[PDB]
């Protein structure tokens, strides 16, 4: 278990080597370095899990050095490992290893190969730092590393200014959420005097026995940081534009690293959120609203990648609902299963966009099952797991546990919202699948596809998270009650896919009747632009920022301090009018001064 | 004992590099490099022999080294030098920045390089003397003496593409600002000395004797106002800030002048050393105005840096924002915020030094500085865009670099003191990320917007790459292991904080 720091050291070494290589190395050597770094991280993680289960699942701590030490401010470089940290360490390492294999096949002949692999290695290292951190400041270091690597990888094609604008907007939105996280850090250190999570859980109910407003503020700011990183309300707008990057970048962001950081922050500080029930209720409400809005947005999207983005938004909203109903185990189970099938869907979409020309609309594509059937069945199982198809997909069991935890704690409305979201999820997923793959035609990568094919089924559901002794157990349900909820969820999913097949498989006449209707056009244009959130954030934040910058670009304070210079020049030019060179005026001025001096002497005598 | 040599070795080296020009025109750069190496080695030996990690706070005065020699005994004026943790850290930073400034002017083989290097040596010696003098008249003397070579360097060796008259205007605005503010400082020094003389009856100009002075409220407020006006011009603090982009834009193209005396934060050292201990009640009353001026400086510098089409003016406004952060930290009264201010000072010096050297190299490569005439420089340059990305990431407060560490202890201490200033400054950090990304995407990303950026450019030499990688390594080490720097400056910061809070 002593090799816990190797999971950070090896991706850091790979990133440094591939950054200082500067593309001088061959493609095979760069691929070997990057994929081998992430694979050695995965192997060290596997050995760590073996040794973790061999010792009876005990929480381990590995300190390296003390980061900062000023008075009571003591922050250290201590890694921690419990069941949750091991769970998403395994998720991040394995999914990143598969994505790195797929990207090593995918980016052959691309400019920036070593730079891409260095950035992804730094992404992996930052997320391992995030999930292994014992305190909030080291987790903040991993948090900002995740944000910076996402910004660098989204705008990987730096020649296109749209990619750069998308990366800049994603970095700004994540940094606003990161500022909210720092607000939580400042409040927690000011109240408790420590930043270690276990020490907060120990010393919080004693300190907050009388007043709980500051703990409420800290948990609210933690929720703000979580919705900033996990793309929820009100900081969700960055993902659809962040889609503009490469495909394995999207797979790493939506499956392994970026969107799971908020869920990690909610689940790791579960004690502090348990001390603030209203904030946890707000987490559940935010998750429900985000999943509903994401489904309604993805129903009308005209691209595969945007549909997958809003599907990621909806499933992160599902996880936030699970956290809000105190179903933590269901949230982490859905975390790993959604990582598997969303990685599969994104890699399959990248294969599709490689096989079918350049980027195109979904209505351009049709009947693609015959030409590319392997990635068609990859899309089929990934959409079945996304839509929670019963008895064959791990997503069904994950959403089943989420909804069982939702209704087991009295959250009826959140369960209803989750069922409606599952219905809409099946609707948009099979709408995209039937539009793209049905109609009329117009070894490096096969192994990760095979692994994500297997893990998207119930084989992924066979993996039980080792979360006993870390997160509290969800309250159990009556067997008939969860049987009824299971059959209701299966009925909802099956009627969703049946409605999608009735609407989009054949000649879309009922679909084009709704779409070409004026209220249908209005609702489609509303949902297609992310419910006008980007428009509002441009008109409320971006536009006055640009206006203030344009107003201030002449430096008004510099002119306000240049006022006495122009006053001095004007006064000097005015005083130079007395020196006209006339002797009679000089004698007159001498007499004038004589009268002035004399009169001043007598009035002040 | 070593402190007089720490001051006059730059002066003697400047004299020798002026006088050695007849032996060859490539000689004075070697003399300047050797002299700055000796100064930095003396500072490092003082760091080793000081034992600063094991030094505890014992109260002002507490100097790990001292020196005294009478200079004008009529007024009780002596050349009085002293070193402790914070002063030695700033002297080491000055030596390192002077070494980088000498190495950054290696390729200038012009016919009057001896005067250039003598002026550089005199600037660095004046900065060291400012960091070392605990006699108020000597401190003011160094404070104004380090600016005449700056004026002559800007006005004569400045931006050769620009006309001379613009350089004259910029250098004259800089010198007028600094000298008028320092004249207000000298008036404050004289009035404090006369208050001491009326109270006790002995002529003195020593900071140790001027600490324990009996005085009323309102005169102390005016005296602190004079000191703060001088430091706020030098810091800079808005609206006394336009000399910084005016001097940076018309600086010599190597960027060594920015490293020599501009990027070394003598004003924050003066605020910590002289403004707070001599006038604690006035500083406590001025703390809301100081924090709000820092907030306005952060956001004004952010909005100016985003609006700038020029790289040097952009980095100048980044400096304005970061010293707004430091000014916020200085008046809180928290030891954590003070240590964060010291870390932010050192890390900002390193990061802005890297940014200025990279901008100078970029201007040497492309012969223009407007950002609308470049773009997509990642594909046309070998090392410069990657290091520029690292330094811009450093300036926005990214962990793994000391800027994040410094301003985060600043915000931690500030939130322990005042929450609203902290939250508004943290949105200022959002603005800082905004302007850093704006500079990166205007300069090195996108398509080429002119003809010079559409062709390949020559790469860096071993010297430039060595200096930039040294700055990168130092910034990464400061970001990940800042503990020796905190332990060096812990005693003096504790003395200043205890004096500030034990009298209010
Ligand atoms: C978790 C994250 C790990 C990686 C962090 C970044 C690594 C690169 C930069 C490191 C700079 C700082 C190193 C400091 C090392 C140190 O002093 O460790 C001390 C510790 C001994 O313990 P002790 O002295 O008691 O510590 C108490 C401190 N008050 O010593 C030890 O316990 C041993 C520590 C060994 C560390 C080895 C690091 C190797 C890094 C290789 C890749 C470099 C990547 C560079 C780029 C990074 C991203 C910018
Ligand atoms: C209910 C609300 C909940 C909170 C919501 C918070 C929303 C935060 C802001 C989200 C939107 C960020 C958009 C960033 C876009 C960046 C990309 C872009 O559009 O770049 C264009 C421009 C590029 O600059 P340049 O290269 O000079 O110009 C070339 C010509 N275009 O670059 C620009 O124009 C840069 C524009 C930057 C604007 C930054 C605005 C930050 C606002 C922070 C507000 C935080 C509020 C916190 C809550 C307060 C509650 C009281
Ligand atoms: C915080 C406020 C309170 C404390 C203030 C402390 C004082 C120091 C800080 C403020 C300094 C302000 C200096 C403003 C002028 C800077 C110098 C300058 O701009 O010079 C260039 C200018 C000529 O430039 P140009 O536009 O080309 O003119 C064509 C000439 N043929 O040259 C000219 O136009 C002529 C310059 C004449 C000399 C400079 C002006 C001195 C005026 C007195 C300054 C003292 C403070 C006065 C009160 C300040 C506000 C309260
Ligand atoms: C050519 C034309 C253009 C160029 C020239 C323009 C003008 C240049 C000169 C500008 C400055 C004018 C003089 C300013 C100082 C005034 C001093 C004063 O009025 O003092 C009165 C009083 C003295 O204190 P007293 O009450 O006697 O103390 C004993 C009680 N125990 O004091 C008190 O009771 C306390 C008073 C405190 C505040 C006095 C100073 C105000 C300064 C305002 C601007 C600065 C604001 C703060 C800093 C902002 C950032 C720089
Ligand atoms: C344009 C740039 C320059 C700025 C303008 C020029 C300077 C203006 C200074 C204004 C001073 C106003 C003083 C008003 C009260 C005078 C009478 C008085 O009450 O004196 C009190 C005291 C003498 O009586 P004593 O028995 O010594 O009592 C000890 C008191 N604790 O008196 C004393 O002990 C001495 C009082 C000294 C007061 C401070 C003087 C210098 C302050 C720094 C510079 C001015 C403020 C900063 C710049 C402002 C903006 C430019
Ligand atoms: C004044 C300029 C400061 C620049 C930043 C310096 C930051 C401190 C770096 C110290 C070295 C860190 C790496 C080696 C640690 C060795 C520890 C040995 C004893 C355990």
């Amino acid at each position: 278990m002593n090799m816990l720091a190797l999971t950070i050291i090896l991706p850091l070494i790979g990133f440094v080597l591939l950054a200082f290589s500067r593309g001088r190395w061959s493609e095979n050597v760069s691929a070997i370095v990057g994929v081998g770094s992430v694979g050695l991280a995965a192997l060290v993680t596997a050995f760590i899990g073996v040794d973790f289960f061999a010792n009876g699942e005990q929480t381990y701590s590995q300190p390296l050095w003390t980061w900062m030490s000023v008075g009571d401010f003591n922050i250290g470089f201590n890694l921690v490992l419990d069941g949750l940290s091991l769970t998403m360490l395994s998720v991040v390492t394995g999914v990143g290893f598969l994505i790195h294999m797929y990207a090593s096949w995918y980016m052959r002949g691309e400019e920036g190969y070593s730079r891409f692999f260095a950035y992804t290695n730094l992404f992996i290292a930052s997320m391992v730092v995030l999930v292994l951190a014992d305190n909030l400041l080291l987790m903040y270091l991993g948090w900002e590393g995740v944000g910076l690597c996402s910004y660098l990888l989204i705008g990987f094609y730096y020649t296109d200014p749209k990619n750069g604008a998308a990366a800049m907007k994603a970095f700004v939105v994540t940094r606003v959420g990161d500022v909210f996280l720092a607000f939580a850090l400042f409040i927690l250190y000011n109240e408790l005097g420590t930043l270690n999570f276990r020490e907060m859980v120990e010393l919080a109910p004693a300190h907050f026995a009388d007043g709980n407003n500051m703990l409420m503020w800290a948990t609210l700011m933690l929720l703000g940081g979580a919705v900033g990183k996990s793309a929820q309300l009100p900081l969700q707008t960055w993902l659809a534009d962040a889609m503009a990057g490469p495909t394995p970048v999207s797979a790493l962001i939506h499956a392994a690293t970026m969107v799971t950081a908020g869920v990690y922050l909610i689940a790791r500080t579960h004690g502090l959120f348990l001390m603030t029930p209203e904030v946890l209720h707000l987490v559940g409400i935010v998750g429900a609203v985000t999943l509903l809005l994401a489904g309604f947005a993805a129903l009308v999207q005209t691209d595969i990648k945007r549909v997958l983005a809003y599907s990621t938004m909806s499933q992160i909203g599902y996880m936030f609902l699970a956290l809000g109903v105190q179903a933590w185990d269901a949230a982490i189970f859905h975390l790993m299963t959604h990582a598997f099938f969303k990685a599969l869907l994104f890699l399959a979409s990248g294969s599709v966009i490689l096989a079918c020309h350049h980027e195109q609309n979904i209505f351009k594509m049709g009947g693609l099952r015959k030409s590319i059937p392997l990635v068609y069945l990859c899309f089929l199982v990934g959409g079945a797991a996304l839509s929670a198809l019963p008895l064959v997909t791990a997503g069904f069991f994950s959403k089943d546990e989420i909804l069982a935890g939702a209704m087991a704690n009295g959250h009826i409305n959140l369960m209803v919202a989750g069922l409606v979201g599952a219905f809409m999820t099946s609707l948009y997923t099979f709408r995209m699948i039937f539009i793209v793959f049905h109609g009329k035609e117009q070894v490096t990568h096969s192994l990760p596809l095979i692994v994500l094919l297997i893990l998207s089924t119930f084989v992924g559901a066979l993996i039980v998270p080792p979360l006993q002794g870390v997160l509290p157990q969800t309250t159990e349900l009556a067997h008939g009650s969860m049987l009824t909820l299971e059959i209701t969820s299966g009925v909802v999913a099956v009627v969703g896919i049946l409605l999608a097949a009735w609407l989009w498989l054949g000649k879309r006449t009922l679909v084009t009747s709704i779409a070409n209707s004026a209220p249908g056009r209005l609702l489609g244009t509303w949902w297609y632009n992310a419910w006008g959130f980007d428009w509002l954030y441009d008109k409320v934040f971006v536009k006055p920022f640009l206006g203030i910058a344009w107003l201030l670009k002449r430096d008004p304070l510099n002119s306000m301090m240049n006022i006495p210079a122009v006053l001095s020049r004007f006064a000097g030019k005015g005083l130079l009018l007395s020196e006209n060179g006339y002797l009679r005026w000089y004698v007159a001025s001498m007499s004038i001064g004589a009268v002035v001096v004399l009169a001043l002497l007598m009035v002040l005598r | 004992m070593l402190l007089p040599w720490l001051i006059l070795i730059p002066f003697i080296g400047g004299f020798l590099c002026w006088q050695t020009e007849r032996f060859g025109v490539k000689v004075p750069r070697w003399i300047a490099l050797i002299t700055m190496g000796l100064t930095l080695a003396l500072s490092l030996q003082l760091w080793l022999q000081g034992g600063y990690s094991l030094t505890q706070s014992a109260g002002i005065p507490q100097w790990q080294s001292e020196f005294d020699m009478p200079w004008i005994p009529r007024f009780g004026i002596s050349i009085h030098l002293a070193i402790d943790g914070l002063s030695l850290l700033m002297v080491v930073l000055t030596g390192l920045l002077g070494v980088l400034a000498v190495l950054c002017s290696w390729k200038e083989i012009e016919k009057y390089q001896g005067f250039f290097h003598l002026n550089l040596m005199w600037i660095l010696g004046g900065v060291i003397g400012v960091f070392l003098a605990i006699d108020m008249f000597l401190f003011f003397f160094f404070w104004e003496m380090m600016l005449v070579p700056m004026y002559f360097l800007i006005a004569l060796w400045g931006h050769k593409a620009s006309d001379g008259k613009t350089r004259i205007t910029a250098a004259t605005k800089f010198f007028i600002y600094t000298q008028a503010s320092g004249l207000v400082m000298l008036i404050a020094i004289l009035a404090l000395v006369f208050v001491h003389y009326n109270a006790t009856g002995v002529w003195t100009f020593n900071y140790e004797e001027l600490l324990n002075t009996p005085m009323s409220s309102g005169v102390e407020y005016l005296l602190m106002l004079g000191f703060f006006i001088a430091f706020a011009v030098k810091m800079p603090v808005v609206p006394l800030h336009g000399w910084l982009p005016d001097a940076h834009s018309q600086a010599p193209t190597a960027g060594s002048v920015d490293l020599a005396g501009i990027l070394l934060k003598t004003a924050a050292y003066g605020l910590l050393r002289f403004s707070l201990p001599l006038f604690p009640n006035a500083s406590a009353e001025f703390a809301p105005i100081a924090m709000w001026l820092g907030v306005i400086g952060i956001f004004y510098g952010a909005w100016m840096a985003f609006a700038q089409t020029d790289i040097k003016r952009l980095i100048a406004y980044t400096s304005v924002s970061h010293m707004g952060f430091v000014l916020i930290a200085i008046y809180t009264g928290s030891q954590l915020a003070y240590q964060g201010a010291v870390i932010q000072m050192i890390a900002h010096g390193l990061s802005a030094a890297g940014l200025f050297i990279l901008c100078g190299q970029l201007y040497e490569r492309i012969h223009t500085r407007d950002m609308r005439m470049m773009g997509g420089l990642w594909s046309k340059m070998k090392w410069l865009p990657a290091l520029s990305l690292f330094f811009a990431v450093a300036t926005l407060g990214m962990p793994g670099t000391g800027n994040f560490v410094g301003e985060f202890m600043i915000l931690f201490g500030s939130f322990q003191v005042v929450p609203v200033i902290t939250v508004i400054s943290t949105f200022g950090l959002v603005f800082a990320s905004v302007y850093s990304l704006a500079m990166l995407h205007r300069a090195y990303f996108g398509k080429a917007k002119s003809q010079i950026a559409s062709q390949e450019l020559p790469g860096m030499s071993l010297r430039e790459l060595f200096m930039i990688l040294l700055l990168v390594v130092l910034l990464v080490l400061l970001g990940f292991y800042p503990q020796p720097i905190l332990d060096t400056s812990h005693s003096a910061i504790g003395n200043i904080q205890q004096w500030f809070v034990n009298s209010v």
